[PDB]
């Protein structure tokens, strides 16, 4: 379903490799985790320990309720990678070929 | 367990999806998950699936649709290339707005029933939004709901008698009208496509809120310039408007007044030059579609 | 020469997301061998789930199913079912007695 | 993930902070604060990606030439920086916390002191050190770095970064503040750098550059604020200029044995 | 649905005559223009001096050009190479 | 320097819900005290000339810069602290300090709004920002997300373009040029002004000094042009021009309204290094919508 509503997702890429099943201390009472990337997989768990927890009831209201989370998240980092660049730009910083630019020679 | 761990597995992470790898149709949005190798597990053909890779792939980025199959193969292709159309849109800092002025459908927003008042539209689209439904199964979209329908005919044999009365002696436009709202108070409880599978928004190519301006060392930014491809020579049949290739994006280009004479110049080859472009507003269609309005800037 | 024919050239529709590959040759040639007629069952009455037999005083509907000469065409062209084709073939037949096809 | 490195004598620096230059506050903030502040961060930003196996010096290159990866270049940048800033303010390298030692009297070498004579005209060490707190002040408005850098001709010379700008790759040493007026001189320099950048073949519009860091400092207001206050950064970049750790400089200057 | 037809074990897997691509001379092309453009505007006619230019170099050493004069097909090597791993044969 | 004074800031006194006394003094009392001894170590006009006269005085000129880094710096400091009254949340030196973990909190900022503009009275003000921004909560993320993103100083600002692009008989009329088109979301990083039209084309015009310079001492080497300088530099300063252009015109200001600052000076003394975005939670809660309502000019109903 998550893909199926949000198709870019997909272009995101996503390393299959894993590190150390064992190692994964994580603490779904909020979305973000350390040692993870912000992603769908981190909307389905959050949906689970919401369902696991009984806030709420029916899938689709825990879902929603991740789905808005992602959203807030999504949207943050959307601003940091946006105000970086421009802050660079403004000290001087310069950079030989953009993502258009590499489209163009291509 | 074993199964408790596999759900979480990285390969259960990655959604089911058997649509054709080589798809020759119109392409709106991606369609399989991009997966990536780091430099370290290239060099040994590791890429977290069951079998390796063939070392002559020399990509770190595919997609796949079967970890094995009856041919002893992985059904892969090296590409990976959805994800630069995606940080092109980003470089491009056009904000996707909507050409309805519909709420944003990343806030939480408190909606009320103003268009509630279409039931009749909506409760029948369930039987009616079957365009593409096997003709038997949607007729037992028929039998099966008539007797889920028609248990609750005593249950509104007595409400219509006890909060309409004079309906059900004198007309029935108005109680039609308590017909509709009945079923959908009784169905709102139900889930009848509870999980809604269209695409929410942008659907990921952008998370950005319009009203932000671009600061710059030669000031703000009013315009984005962008470099761009035209494809025709001749504006699209039928449309006022040429189509252009900006960012992996075809665009939809108005000119100022006139085309420039390298237009006929070129001809069929005018897609060897580049152009700079203005995207005047990027919107998002229901097919999930980026509809990408552009202006030929022009030297002057 | 400022013309091209249009065989050697593609045509990027125009909401659709694009990749350098897809001004080469390779996509030309990939395009033509990957063309079939998938978009007929949407079109195609037959493959919808009517019964072919009641189109059978309908000659303009079974036309759609012969070749030139009134040849039923062989499953293999027409992709479909066996009930179906065998339920069309009938009704081509009845059709054709019944002095309308 | 990406965990903050352990310190050298972490007791004590959690207890009498640096003497001379922090006090334990105020290298709480710097680093025990801002470095897991910066970690945290850059792991959130490079957890499952292929950067995650990259140490934030590897990071800030490999994203040097990336314009929309620049949120990881600033934060790999800041790390680094901040280590190395961190690391020559240190009373020791050296873990003498089961031996006790209080006597570290590290002093520069011949080898910089020379540099030194040769790079600025014959200029003392003192007198460098007051020109790189000038600098410091005259060209670091708000949050930045001030490098005392070695290029590939063995000259030493005087960087100073805005906000975070690596003293490695000269396209992003983010010298020049553009909020703010540029002489004909400046922007002959970034002209100058842009054509540089464009003669590069490489597909990444990656050029080569070989300077190296020999001092940081720390000009960002985590460093002084809380034991200076704002407007006496130039008294801590003094009083860091003074109780460097030489030791550590020394070593970051290349002899050939 | 499309129906899939699977083969017997066999033999071998081979192609008797492999189609290869052979591309055009460019010296051939350059005279099969001259002689339309001789056809049309007349012999000798101004307007193919370009042709005849072009013809002379391309077949100054060569009559017919410098060529990559040789293509096989390399289709029956995968072939025979690959049939047993994706036949789909069940196990011994 | 009464002259930067405000009435709600008073020494000794906290700001309530927002700066404590150590905090209000470190971030505005001694911060003033500072940044005007600079400006007046600088220009001897600093007590002569309003602050935004010397900004707009002294502003393209390299040899005048450290005179305009330090007045702009004080009327940007100045216009953030005016807009803001306090709020009803926990004094900021009681609670406890974040630590690490809040990094990891989810913002809430897309489902929950709180101290609106309407509900105190000021509707012009929010039907503008629901206009432009499409919602309130829309406005708030995009407010608080693009200072969260700036890593060290600056500020970011809600403007409002001015529908005078024509620049014949400009700032002539203080209503029939004080009209808004549109408002906007602006960042500025150091001593950067929020106006745009004193700094614009800076770099358009060093450019072509530049290209003129070149050319001249490649006259005198005798070159032959060159086959791609002419359409290199032809494009460079055609894309800076058409970026800087206006809708009618190429004359595009805009009118400060409000002003959060961004620089660690502010928040760092009271709400830690992990405390960026609670500072800018209870800034929010702490706005006077009234100042802002105050400054919005008047729209321009040309449609």
């Amino acid at each position: 379903l998550f893909y199926k509503q949000h198709p870019w997702e997909l272009s995101r890429p996503k390393i299959l490799v894993e590190n150390e099943i064992g190692d994964e201390n994580y603490d779904w009472s909020h979305m973000l985790q350390i040692g993870r990337p912000l992603d769908g997989e981190s909307v389905i768990q959050r949906t689970m320990y919401l369902i696991k927890t009984k806030q709420y009831g029916d899938m689709v209201e825990a879902y929603d309720h991740a789905r808005y989370e992602f959203y807030a998240l999504r949207m943050q980092e959307e601003t940091e990678q946006q105000v970086a660049l421009e802050e660079a730009e403004m000290f001087g910083s310069l950079f030989g070929v953009s993502a258009i630019e590499h489209g163009i020679q291509k | 367990t074993l199964a408790e761990l596999l759900g979480r597995s990285r390969i259960a992470q990655v959604a089911n999806n058997h649509k054709p790898l080589t798809y020759t149709g119109k392409k709106f949005h991606p369609t399989h998950q991009i997966i990536e190798t780091k430099p370290s597990t290239l060099y040994r053909q590791e890429w977290g699936l069951k079998s390796a890779i063939p070392s002559k792939i020399k990509s770190r980025y595919l997609v796949y649709n079967d970890l094995d199959t009856l041919e002893r193969i992985t059904t892969f292709e090296p590409r990976g290339g959805t994800q630069w159309n995606r940080l092109r849109f980003q470089e491009m800092g056009v904000p996707i707005v909507s050409n309805i002025g519909r709420q944003n459908p990343f806030f939480k927003y408190i909606s009320r029933p103003e268009d509630e008042s279409h039931a009749k539209l909506s409760l029948f689209k369930e039987m009616k939004g079957d365009t593409d439904i096997s003709p038997a199964a949607m007729k037992k979209r028929l039998k099966k709901i008539t007797a889920l329908i028609r248990s609750f005919q005593d249950e509104f044999k007595e409400w219509l008698v006890e909060n309409h009365p004079d309906e059900l002696k004198l007309n029935s436009n108005k109680l039609e009208d308590y017909v509709v709202k009945f079923l959908n108070k009784k169905l709102e409880t139900k889930t009848n496509k509870k999980f809604n599978t269209e695409i929410i928004g942008t659907g990921g190519l952008s998370y950005s809120l319009p009203g932000k301006l671009k600061n710059s060392p030669n000031g703000v930014i009013q315009r984005t310039v962008v470099p761009g491809r035209i494809l025709n020579v001749v504006k699209e049949n039928n449309d006022n408007k040429w189509l252009a290739a900006i960012g992996g994006f075809v665009a939809d280009v108005v000119f100022f007044q006139s085309p420039p004479s390298s237009f006929n110049s070129m001809g069929d080859f005018i897609r060897m030059k580049t152009f700079l472009f203005e995207i005047l507003e990027a919107s998002m269609e229901k097919n999930g579609s980026v509809s990408m309005h552009a202006r030929l800037l022009e030297p002057q | 020469t400022k013309k091209i024919d249009q065989s050697l050239s593609k045509k990027l529709p125009k909401g659709t997301i694009y990749d350098p590959f897809d001004f080469s040759m390779g996509r030309i040639h990939l395009d033509r061998k990957y063309q079939a007629n998938k978009n007929s069952n949407r079109n195609d009455i037959m493959k919808s789930g009517a019964n072919p037999l009641e189109f059978y005083a309908r000659p303009r509907i079974l036309s759609r199913y012969v070749t030139s000469t009134g040849r039923i065409q062989h499953r293999d062209i027409t992709g479909l079912s066996a009930k179906n084709q065998r339920r069309l073939s009938k009704a081509i037949r009845r059709c054709q007695a019944i002095g309308l096809m | 993930i990406h965990v903050v490195p352990k310190l050298p004598n972490s007791k004590a620096l959690l207890q009498n902070g640096v003497p001379n230059i922090l006090s334990s506050s105020g290298f709480k903030t710097v680093w025990f604060d801002y470095q897991r502040y910066l970690c945290d961060k850059l792991t959130l930003a490079t957890a499952g990606q292929s950067l995650e196996s990259y140490y934030p010096f590897h990071i800030l290159l490999k994203t040097a030439g990336n314009p929309l990866q620049s949120n990881i270049f600033n934060l790999a940048s800041s790390i680094h920086n901040n280590h190395l800033f961190v690391e020559n303010i240190l009373p020791s390298a050296v873990e003498h916390g089961t031996n006790s030692n209080a006597v570290v009297k590290t002093e520069p070498s011949r080898l910089f002191l020379s540099k030194i004579k040769d790079s600025f005209n014959g200029s003392d060490w003192e007198v460098v050190k007051e020109e790189m707190i000038y600098r410091a002040e005259n060209e670091v408005l708000g949050q930045g770095w001030l490098f005392l850098v070695e290029n590939n001709e063995k000259k030493l010379f005087i960087l100073t970064s805005n906000n975070n700008g690596t003293p490695y790759y000269f396209p992003r040493n983010q010298s020049f503040d553009l909020n703010s007026a540029i002489s004909i001189d400046e922007f002959a320099t970034l002209k100058q750098m842009k054509e540089l950048i464009g003669k590069s073949t490489k597909l990444n519009g990656k050029v080569q550059d070989w300077t190296m860091p020999i001092i940081c400092v720390n000009l960002w207001d985590h460093a002084y604020l809380h034991d200076y206050g704002v407007g006496n950064r130039s008294k801590y970049v003094k009083n860091v200029l003074d109780n460097l750790n030489w030791s550590v400089v020394n070593n970051r200057i290349f002899s050939g044995i | 649905k499309p129906p899939v037809y699977r083969l017997p074990p066999l033999p071998r897997l081979k192609v008797k005559k492999p189609i290869i691509r052979q591309e055009a001379n460019k010296c051939l092309v350059l005279m099969s223009n001259l002689l339309q453009c001789w056809s049309s505007y007349g012999h000798m006619s101004p307007k193919c001096a370009g042709l005849v230019t072009e013809l002379k170099s391309c077949t100054s050493e060569s009559a017919l050009g410098k060529r990559n004069n040789v293509q096989k097909s390399n289709i029956n090597y995968h072939a025979a190479r690959l049939y047993d791993r994706i036949n789909g044969k069940p196990h011994d | 320097s009464t002259r930067y004074a405000l009435e709600h800031l008073k020494e000794g006194a906290p700001l309530k819900g927002l700066f404590s006394i150590e905090g209000l003094q470190k971030a505005w009392f001694d911060r003033v005290k500072y940044l005007d001894a600079k400006l007046n170590d600088c220009t001897n006009e600093a007590q002569q000339k309003p602050l935004e006269t010397l900004i707009h005085e002294n502003s393209k000129s390299a040899s005048k810069k450290h005179i305009v880094n330090y007045a702009s710096s004080l009327y940007n400091l100045k216009f953030s602290m005016s807009s803001l009254q306090g709020c009803i949340r926990t004094p900021p030196e009681e609670c406890p300090r974040l630590g690490p973990e809040a990094l990891l909190q989810t913002p809430d900022f897309n489902r929950t709004i709180s101290n609106e503009p309407l509900t105190t009275g000021n509707e012009r003000l929010q039907a503008a920002l629901i206009s432009s921004f499409g919602s309130l909560m829309e406005f708030r993320t995009l407010l608080i997300n693009s200072n969260l993103a700036i890593s060290g100083d600056g500020f970011t600002w809600l403007v409002a373009r001015r529908q005078l692009d024509k620049r014949a008989m400009r700032n002539d009329m203080p209503n029939r040029d004080i009209e808004y088109d549109k408002l906007f979301i602006l960042n500025t990083y150091n001593a950067g002004t929020p106006f745009n039209f004193s700094t614009s084309g800076v770099m358009n015009e060093l450019n072509n000094q530049y290209t003129n310079m070149e050319k001249q001492r490649a006259k005198e080497a005798g070159n032959l042009e060159d086959s791609e300088m002419t359409a290199k530099q032809a494009k460079t300063k055609f894309i800076y021009e058409t970026q800087q252009k206006g809708f009618s015109g190429k004359e595009v200001s805009y009118i400060p309204l409000l002003a959060i600052d961004a620089s660690p000076k502010t928040w760092l003394t009271d709400y830690g290094v992990f405390g960026k975005r609670e500072y800018l939670e209870r800034v929010w809660d702490s706005i006077e919508w009234k100042i802002v309502e105050s400054r919005l000019p008047q729209r321009t109903k040309i449609q």
